[PDB]
């Protein structure tokens, strides 16, 4: 019912 | 039916991956990389804006949502041009819409540049949402198995 995080996300470019 | 495997998912998403018919509700700057409440507030704002546009004869853009090991591509249906593209490691959160079985969205962008992309799917959104969950999981799984074997 809720959403979910992407464990592969990397904020720095 | 048969439970998924990493190899099944790798073959599913390699190269061109899979695609779904949809319309782009809107794109919103958001403060954080993740969050159900943040995402739903953005979805509601963008749907309000789309409804105002609709009252002035506007239509949402018809798109393909393409899902692959390369991330998410938003493709204009009429021309086939790639309008937006985010690699897996720049997608931070997938949001469902508790008010609408034919909407979902995703937060993407690097630091300080988080944006919510709100999507109206032609069919139910859930199969697309699950494809995104599986895409992220298999990439994570493969990475972790590589790391465990090198140590
Ligand atoms: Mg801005
Ligand atoms: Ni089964
Ligand atoms: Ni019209
Ligand atoms: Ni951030």
């Amino acid at each position: 019912q809720n959403g979910f995080d992407n464990p592969n996300y990397q904020p720095q470019e | 039916g048969p439970e998924k495997t990493d190899e099944y998912l790798l073959a599913r998403f390699k190269g061109d991956g899979v695609k779904y018919k949809a319309k782009l509700i809107g794109i919103d700057d958001v403060p954080d990389a993740r969050g159900d409440k943040m995402s739903q507030d953005s979805m509601m704002k963008l749907k309000g804006m789309a409804a105002a546009g609709r009252s002035q004869g506007q239509h949402k853009q018809r798109i393909w949502v393409n899902i692959s090991l390369s991330g998410i591509k938003i493709i204009d249906e009429k021309t086939g041009v790639i309008e937006h593209e985010h690699p897996v490691n720049k997608i931070s959160f997938i949001a469902r819409d508790v008010t609408d079985n034919r909407a979902f969205g995703y937060v993407c962008g690097g630091e300080g540049q988080h944006q919510f992309f709100a999507i109206k799917t032609g069919q139910q959104a859930e199969p697309l949402v699950v494809d995104l969950k599986d895409l992220f999981q298999v990439i994570y799984n493969v990475k972790k198995k590589e790391e465990e074997k090198k140590k």
